RNA sequence: GGGAGACUUGAGUGCAGAAGAGGAGAGUGGAAUUCCAUGUGUAGCGGUGAAAUGCGUAGAUAUAUGGAGGAACACCAGUGGCGAAGGCGGCUCUCUGGUCUGUAACUGACGCUGAGGCUCGAAAGCGUGGGGAGCAAACAGGAUUAGAUACCCUGGUAGUCCACGCCGUAAACGAUGAGUGCUAAGUGUUGGAGGGUUUCCGCCCUUCAGUGCUGCAGCAAACGCAUUAAGCACUCCGCCUGGGGA
């Protein structure tokens, strides 16, 4: 299995309610569907380098997950990740 | 790849040769062994030594230089090749310089110079010139 | 390096050639003198000269081709051995020929040829025949004739061993 | 000398802004390592740690 | 896949420890060559990998040519396990 | 050369590592251009050697805030990297080829080349279906000019982009076929390996494979080439035989 690290930007405004449902939401997404969320752990609140759908603020919020190439969790994130109103940008990287 | 160890031979004496290296290796056969030892009695190279090894030996080789350095042999040529063997009849026999030179010939006497060749009158493929 | 005294070298040219240098006014002729020198009897040299008269041209390739003589093996009246002298476009093959056959050969290697005192010899020009440069070839083949002491001297041997 | 074989650093989190940010001038643009003595491995994995923290909104893509 | 070469490899190790024959590197040589047809069949217009596909399949066709000249017993043993022609 | 054995150096496998714009697919980022909308604002803007066409009082250009869409990826960036060549430059993931370095467990010459065949092959072009910002054959207008079917200017269609299928040609070039061995040195640099020092960092040396520069021997008509040969050799292939007509 593969080691990715996964780093998603939460809008500034979410209610501390919203945001755990979120942060619950997307593990459910990874653990379903054949991954292992080795740790995931809100990072900082910091100002943005750039205007980023509107908000000049985030909520870093990084998940270390492991699973097979072929299992289709980091797709699945990736779906719905974009979708998502309350997830402003996010990125997976491979890691060691 | 390598397809004629035995001009690769003549060619690394004419190299080391040209810029007159006192010695010279090369991965040993039976061969190679007879023309180093022809080279050596008909006075072109001054001694050969033999190192067994775990692959298939290396002959070493002493050139041979004169007074002020002047060069023993003057060039060595492969006349039978892969893509064209030369066999001469003992009436065939060549003279290289006019006998200042020699010809290594294969008969089934064995690996022998042309003066001796022609001397139990038979012929054999021609290996090389040296002169 | 052959002294040119001592010996009663001749000379014979064997090739003028006018060449020409153009200038603002017009044309600079002048005349190239290539000249052998020998003794005919082993010796050989060749010069160039140049000069606006030939008589001039030639006094300087005389004395050019003295300074540069070279001695050339000899066994009776032909030479040890074949050889092929190569000098750029020149390509001179020379043979041993036998005792009265004559010099055959062709253009300036006849004059190198004579002048060093061979009498018998088969030659061929291989390549140019550009005087200048079969002169020279000429000379880089002789200059590799070997004698048979020489080479018995060198491998240790004597001459009957060799042969 | 190479800042980052000096550190003994073999991973370049693109999340160590730190680190990143000696690597940009003035201008957040990237620095050629011939003018930051960073050794030419170094540098590729530099420049990709930099481009992906411009993408994440942790460095500037431009002031 | 180093797990399913080196299974492949002990299948048809001519012996023990035998890593280097034309039977383990032909059939090794086997299923990487179908496993790359898999994806050449998906990806139509990778042509710098079936580049490699192809080397693959000469490698083969090389060493089998090897096999039969020297033994023709092994060679139709080998040919029948792996389903070649 | 044939036959029966043996061998491990060539070649390949295993094991352990290294680097990479190698390829394919699916997403995604910012800068900029253009267009669009809305404020501000007022007579120019744009362009050339000089001009004019053009755009603008139906409100331009500029400036601010947004929206749409296409294409290309600043810095990094480097006789740097990768690829058989053509070529490959934002980032992320999925699939995938090759190479390099150690080791020396395994095979035991299994290799090299390769007519014919097959595959790939810049750009332009072609077919079907999409897309179309910028650029721009054609083309229009304005100039220049003796004339201008040009160079210059203002526009501008195909095309440039995507999918799929054709085409198969380029100063497709290192104008240098591939394989192998051998033959002074110096100095850069990319990826490795080993050791001697260094608290590390790094320096010192040895070495492998690339990539450059300089330079002997040798070679060359000369120019120049020179361990990345155009040197010294062997193997196989392609090709040449005055210019024009072709
Ligand atoms: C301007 N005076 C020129 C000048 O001196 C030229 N040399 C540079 C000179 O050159 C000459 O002497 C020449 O050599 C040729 C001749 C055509 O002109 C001659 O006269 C030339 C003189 O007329
Ligand atoms: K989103
Ligand atoms: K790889
Ligand atoms: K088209
Ligand atoms: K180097
Ligand atoms: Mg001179
Ligand atoms: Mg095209
Ligand atoms: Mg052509
Ligand atoms: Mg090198």
């Amino acid at each position: 299995d593969t080691k990715y690290e996964i780093m998603y930007i939460i809008r500034p405004n979410i209610d501390e309610e919203a945001k755990t449902a979120l942060v619950e939401r997307f593990d459910t997404i990874l653990k379903d569907n054949g991954a292992e969320v080795i740790e995931s752990k809100d990072w900082e609140k910091r100002r943005l380098a750039y205007e980023m759908n509107g908000f000049r603020e985030g909520i870093y919020h990084i998940v270390n997950v492991t699973s097979p190439s072929t299992a289709g969790a980091i797709n699945e994130f990736d779906r719905l990740a974009k979708i998502n109103d309350d997830i402003i940008r996010h990125m997976i990287v491979k890691v060691e | 790849v390598m397809t004629d160890p035995i001009a690769d031979f003549l060619t690394r004496i004419r190299n080391a040769n040209m810029v007159k290296h006192e010695t010279l290796e090369v991965p040993a056969s039976k061969i190679k062994r007879d023309i180093a030892e022809i080279l050596k009695r008909e006075g072109f190279i001054r001694d050969v030594e033999y190192i067994e090894d775990d692959k298939q030996g290396v002959i070493r080789v002493f050139l041979k230089y004169g007074k002020n350095e002047e060069r023993v042999i003057t060039n060595l040529k492969r006349i039978s090749k892969p893509g064209l063997r030369a066999y001469v009849k003992a009436d065939e026999v060549p003279k290289v310089l006019n006998g200042l030179g020699i010809a290594i010939i294969s008969t089934s006497e064995g690996v022998i110079t042309d003066k001796e060749a022609r001397a139990k009158n038979i012929g054999g493929e021609v290996i090389a010139y040296v002169w | 390096y052959i002294d040119p005294k001592h010996l009663e070298l001749e000379d014979r040219v064997v090739a003028i050639n006018r060449v020409t240098k153009v200038v603002k006014g017009g044309r600079r002729l002048r005349f190239a003198a290539l000249v052998v020198v020998g003794d005919k009897n082993g010796h050989v040299g060749f010069g160039t000269g140049k000069a606006q008269e030939v008589p001039e041209a030639i006094r300087k390739a005389i004395e050019d081709a003295k300074k540069n003589l070279v001695e050339v093996p000899m066994v009776g009246s032909t030479i040890p051995h074949e050889v092929i002298g190569v000098f750029g476009g020149g390509r001179i093959l020379m043979k041993p020929a036998v005792e009265g056959s004559g010099v055959a050969a062709g253009g300036p290697v006849r004059a190198v040829l004579e002048l060093a005192g061979v009498a018998d010899i088969t030659s061929k020009s291989l390549g140019s025949n550009t005087p200048i440069n079969v002169v020279r070839a000429t000379v880089e083949g002789l200059k590799q004739l070997k004698r048979a002491e020489e080479v018995a001297a060198l491998r240790g041997k004597s001459v009957e061993e060799i042969i | 000398v190479d800042y980052i074989a000096a550190n003994h650093i073999e991973y370049i989190d693109y999340k160590d802004t730190e680190l990143l940010k000696r690597f940009i001038s003035e201008r957040g643009k990237i620095l050629p390592r011939r003018v930051t003595g960073t050794g030419a491995k170094n540098q590729r994995k530099l420049t990709i740690a930099i481009k992906r923290a411009r993408i994440m909104g942790l460095l500037p893509f431009v002031s | 896949s180093q797990e399913r070469k080196n299974e492949i490899i002990k299948e048809y190790a001519r012996h023990e420890g035998d890593t280097g024959s034309p039977e383990v590197q032909i059939a090794v040589l086997t299923e990487d060559i179908n496993q790359l047809n898999e994806h050449a069949r998906t990806h139509k217009k990778d042509h710098h990998s079936y580049r490699g596909l192809m080397k693959k399949i000469g490698h083969r066709r090389n060493l089998l040519a090897y096999l039969r000249k020297t033994d023709i017993q092994r060679y139709r043993e080998l040919i029948q396990r792996l389903g070649l022609r």
